[PDB]
């Protein structure tokens, strides 16, 4: 359809619309119009991608100020579902305008999912990808060519071909997913990671990750490109906090200590048969160092520093290089003593927790290293690294952990912490002692976003409660609310089973963990819903490891044969491939109909994108509360920080955290108003926590189903599915939950 | 034992010391009835 | 085969037990049957690729496969693995020739 | 030349009270049995092959990193730190003059730690002391 707003005149890609989504469309607008930040909370069983990029697009295409877009998501799988769904509403523009307008919208990601170099692109990890990458445009290769073509280096044919055309012309105009420009890029023999890469900065609408926002280490370059009075939008941000916090945390391990010794050892042989043999290099930099120069006007804009900047932009000093680690030697002398001073330090024989300023006061008395050379470890070592001629950097590769963690240390103070532990694994005969440097406060990675850019939305389906998010990251919202879906007929049936058929409680304590009695009747449970689901059963289990020993004793007790007879078993394993190619394997069993379980972890990979909606998803199982590991360090430190700072209470903040998950989990079910599915929560302690669930959820769970039992919740599910399969009168959805043109007139004439 | 124990040497034995040490009324049925005493 | 857990004390027979490695080099070779590349809506090595330079902390014992004394797996792992490529193969063999 | 002393070759095995000191003169690995008895009367050649320095028991010390170079470049710039100690308010703030500074400092330690003007340091330090 294609309605007004009070100036905005906005193209819905689908004939009919929900209230929903209209309210949500007008609060998005609105805060837009009056500038700052906003939390929108929508039900997952109705469209917000498409919402979200109809009214920014409309809003961009009409108002004069054209502002552009930035979409951020929690996963690579996201990005690309948000891509689709831009191409969709792009064609139906297209065909309602009569003509396709200027417009460009990319997604962004690594060399990883975007190199087509029959060589370079079959490596298992990204690393080494972009080491080979970075080896075939550098320009080392391309200058050596040019001044002996007898040389034997080779480049990149994608690459060297981009040179020919313009930026410009690089695509046509529209929106490219990333299979489309895969295929696009490769029937040209083009590079599509740098064609993104060099158009972000002329794209209207641009479609990456939290990680390329919040991750100083790669969100430098590419916020360098993006327009300052750009909208914002942050996609299932819920678990925004986790990305804050990993962004700037490191782990040190005798390993890492030991080849960093031998990176250290081979720096120095190089430095000595460069100084026997070409010196003027050397010579060189110390010059261009001794004015005060650094890395981004050394460095040319066609290669990159070997260590990643591990600090925010603002937060690094624009003064000289000390003197201390002007040469090379000096340098390496210097980041050897570092590496001892660790080594030495990794022998405690008991949990050490210190802060950065305590951590630099020891250093600074036991060595005599000052607080001012350390913060600049990661530049001066990608200087050095840049000037030597390393084309092989496989020993120096430890290198950056440790350039890494001293300009961090060297740079926080606050909010940060140092956990020495002796025993990385308690289970465990000899000692494997590790060293974590660890972020608490999780604004601090965010508040460049929030004062960078002027409007902000942070959407997402199960972000709840709203008041807390903006007490933990230090930010102000105009509005913060919650939308409740007018569903004609209940859809999702949520339900809390606290005990089995026998009346025995059932909890997923990690110290109960191996009980008989709850496995056994966890196990009950199971095969009692599985015989009755038609199609798929999906079941969340709180932690990895209480999934794979939960499931040997299914296995051992034969509980794992039973559910054969009914359902296929697809299990979520560590290796991504092969959990990708369970899910693909999933998919078909229950398209076709011969029915699949999946056993995943609730806080695993495939809750942080993966959604089953319609023959994919009919039954959840969480089993459990997915509670973190208590008994944790960083856990415990986060929550003291927290208690400390922003007078969190560590139970409500847990109950926050495993409730978010759970969430999470339960909204993948979703996707229009016509899906169903039954949500059982399998854990005596979610009796308690259904004001902490989301308002959509809540709502929807009876009051007669916060405490039931297996066999009863078995009975409820038959029936509810029963009743489902009936086919929906027109009459009783005709203008209650989906509105057509005529009824949102209607609807805008009587709110006006 | 004890003193290889005091010169900080693990000792692969133990002193021995410590080793602790350790009218029927119906008969017509008589040679019928097992003793099914438990289950 | 019947996804179970061997157990060393376990006497077995001698004459079957010679295939436990042939065994092993099916597996990766029903493996390498299975493996290829996955559409992007659900490719999770995406997810896990899109930031190659991520270092945080390493996940808690919790969230990582089970492990012995000695350090090396305890096998658990193997056995969800070797249900996860039976339903595999079943489904694959659906999609034969015919 | 892992976990016994070389002289006496006294595992830890045998003797896990053994304790091994270092002497700031040649940074040779010694066990403190080994020290009482060879220089308990007092100073003496140090017993190794090749090492021909006398030193005194009141010199020897526990050693701190488990890498005997950086030891000795530790120790060193204790030393030359405890005659060439300045701050950036020494010089008014002026940055380029203290780079310079802590640039020649960083040279003279290379230069001691390498051997490569011995005496010309060693008077340079000398001197400096003074003023
Ligand atoms: S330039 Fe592009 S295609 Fe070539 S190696 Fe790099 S990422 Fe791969
Ligand atoms: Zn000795
Ligand atoms: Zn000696």
């Amino acid at each position: 359809m294609k309605f007004y707003i009070d100036d905005l005149p906005v193209l819905f890609p689908y004939p009919k619309i929900y209230p929903e989504q209209y309210n949500y469309m007008c609060d998005i607008k609105k805060t837009l119009d009056v500038g700052g930040n906003s939390i929108l909370e929508m039900p997952s069983g109705t469209g917000k991608t498409v919402s979200l990029l109809s009214l920014t697009i409309a809003y961009q295409m009409h108002y004069p100020e054209h502002r552009k877009i930035i979409y951020c998501s929690r996963t690579m799988s996201e990005i690309e579902k948000a891509l689709v769904e831009l191409e969709n509403l792009m064609d139906y523009r297209t065909k309602e305008l009569g003509y396709q307008e200027d417009f460009r919208g990319l997604g962004l990601t690594s060399r990883k999912n975007l190199c087509l170099h029959p060589e370079v692109s079959k490596e298992r990890k990204g690393t080494v990808v972009d080491e080979k990458c970075r080896r075939m445009t550098n320009g080392q290769a391309k200058r050596k060519l040019e001044e002996d073509p007898e040389a034997n280096v080779e480049l990149c044919e994608y690459h060297e071909n981009l040179y020919n055309i313009e930026v410009e012309d690089y695509l046509p105009k529209g929106v490219f997913s990333f299979e489309k420009l895969l295929k696009y890029c490769e029937e040209k023999t083009l590079c599509p990671y740098f064609i993104v890469r060099r158009m972000i900065s002329l794209c209207n609408i641009i479609i990456y990750s939290y990680h390329y926002l919040l991750d100083p280490k790669i969100a430098e370059r590419v916020s360098n490109e993006v327009s300052k009075d750009s909208i914002v939008i942050f996609d299932e941000a819920h678990n925004i906090d986790n990305v804050c916090i990993e962004s700037l945390s490191l782990d040190l391990t005798t390993d890492a200590l030991r080849r960093a010794t031998r990176g250290a050892n081979a720096l120095d042989e190089r430095i000595s048969e460069v100084r026997k043999v070409d010196s003027q290099k050397l010579q060189d930099e110390y010059e261009k160092l001794v004015q005060g120069l650094h890395s981004a006007d050394i460095l040319t804009d066609q290669e990159e520093p070997f260590v990643e900047t591990p600090v925010l932009p603002q937060d690094l000093l624009t003064e000289a290089i000390p003197g201390n680690i002007r040469r090379a030697e000096h340098f390496v002398s210097f980041l050897k003593r570092l590496i001892e001073y660790l080594k030495t330090r990794m022998k405690v024989l008991h949990v050490i927790s210190e802060t950065p300023k305590s951590f630099l006061q020891h250093l600074k008395q036991l060595t005599f290293i000052e607080r001012k050379p350390l913060r600049f470890c990661s530049e001066r070592l990608s200087l050095l690294v840049r000037t030597l001629e390393v084309t092989e950097v496989e020993d120096f590769t430890a290198l950056k952990d440790i350039a890494t963690f001293a300009t961090l240390i060297s740079t926080y103070e606050e909010g940060f912490l140092l956990i020495i532990e002796p025993y990385e694994i308690e289970n465990a005969a000899v000692p494997n002692p590790i060293m974590r440097f660890t972020c608490l406060d999780a604004s601090i990675a965010i508040k460049p976003v929030f004062e960078r850019f002027s409007s902000v939305i942070i959407t997402s389906g199960t972000i709840s409660p709203l008041d807390m998010y903006p007490r933990m990251l230090n930010f102000k919202t105009v509005l913060q609310k919650s939308y409740a879906m007018t569903l004609a007929k209940k859809s999702f049936l949520p339900m809390i089973i606290t005990k089995g058929s026998d009346q025995v409680a059932i909890s997923s304590r990690f110290e109960i963990r191996n009980d008989p009695s709850i496995v056994r009747n966890y196990g009950s449970m199971l095969v009692e819903f599985a015989k009755i689901t038609p199609d798929g059963m999906v079941v969340f289990f709180p932690s990895y490891l209480y999934m794979e020993s939960i499931v040997s004793m299914w296995q051992t007790m034969g509980i794992l044969d039973e559910v054969w007879k009914h359902k296929l078993i697809l299990v979520e394993t560590p290796d991504a491939q092969e959990t990708s190619l369970a899910l693909e394997t999933y998919r078909k069993a229950c398209s076709n109909g011969r029915g699949a379980i999946l056993l995943s972890v609730a806080r695993g990979k495939v809750s942080e994108g993966i959604d089953f909606d319609h023959q994919y998803g009919r039954t959840v199982l969480m089993i459990g509360i997915p509670f973190q590991y208590t008994e944790s360090r960083i856990l415990k430190a986060r929550l003291e920080f927290m208690r400390e700072n922003y007078r969190i209470r560590e139970n409500d903040f847990l109950s926050f955290d495993a409730m978010r998950h759970a969430a999470q989990c339960l909204g993948r079910v979703l996707r229009g108003k016509d899906d169903y599915g039954v949500m059982v929560l399998a854990d005596r302690r979610f009796s308690r926590k259904r004001s902490q669930l989301p308002k959509w959820i809540a709502q929807g769970l009876s009051d007669a189903d916060l405490n039931l039992s297996t066999d009863m919740a078995i009975s409820n599910t038959k029936q509810f599915l029963r009743t489902m399969a009936q086919p929906t009168d027109p009459k009783d959805q005709e203008g209650v939950s989906v509105w057509s043109y005529e009824d949102l007139i209607k609807h805008q004439n009587s709110r006006k | 034992p004890r003193k290889l124990q005091d010169l900080g040497l693990k000792p692969a034995s133990v002193d021995p010391a410590t080793i602790k040490r350790q009218k029927i009324t119906n008969t017509h049925m008589t040679g019928i009835l097992k003793d099914y005493s438990h289950r | 085969l019947r996804g179970e857990k061997i157990m060393q004390n376990d006497r077995g027979d001698v004459i079957i037990d010679r295939y436990l490695t042939l065994d092993q080099e099916f597996d990766r070779k029903d493996d390498d049957m299975l493996l290829h590349p996955v559409k992007k809506i659900i490719d999770l090595d995406g997810n896990i690729q899109d930031d190659p330079v991520v270092r945080g902390n390493r996940p808690d014992f919790t969230m990582q496969p089970g492990v012995d004394i000695n350090g090396n797996s305890d096998g658990t792992v193997d056995i969800l693995k070797g249900m996860n490529r039976l339903s595999e193969k079943m489904i694959m063999a659906l999609k034969n020739e015919y | 030349n892992k976990d016994m002393c070389p002289i006496c070759k006294t595992d830890r095995y045998l003797s896990p009270d053994v304790k091994f000191l270092v002497n700031p003169e040649c940074y040779h690995r010694i066990c403190e049995s080994c020290v009482d008895r060879i220089f308990s009367l007092g100073p003496a050649q140090c017993p190794y092959k090749g090492c021909d320095k006398i030193l005194r028991k009141n010199k020897f010390k526990t050693q701190i990193f488990d890498d005997v170079e950086v030891e000795k470049e530790v120790d060193i710039r204790k030393r030359v730190f405890n005659v060439f100690n300045k701050t950036i308010d020494d010089f008014n703030g002026d940055l380029v003059e203290y780079n310079k500074y802590l640039e020649e400092v960083e040279d003279i330690i290379y230069k001691l730690d390498h051997g490569i003007d011995v005496a010309k340091t060693e008077e340079k330090l000398r001197t400096y002391e003074e003023l």
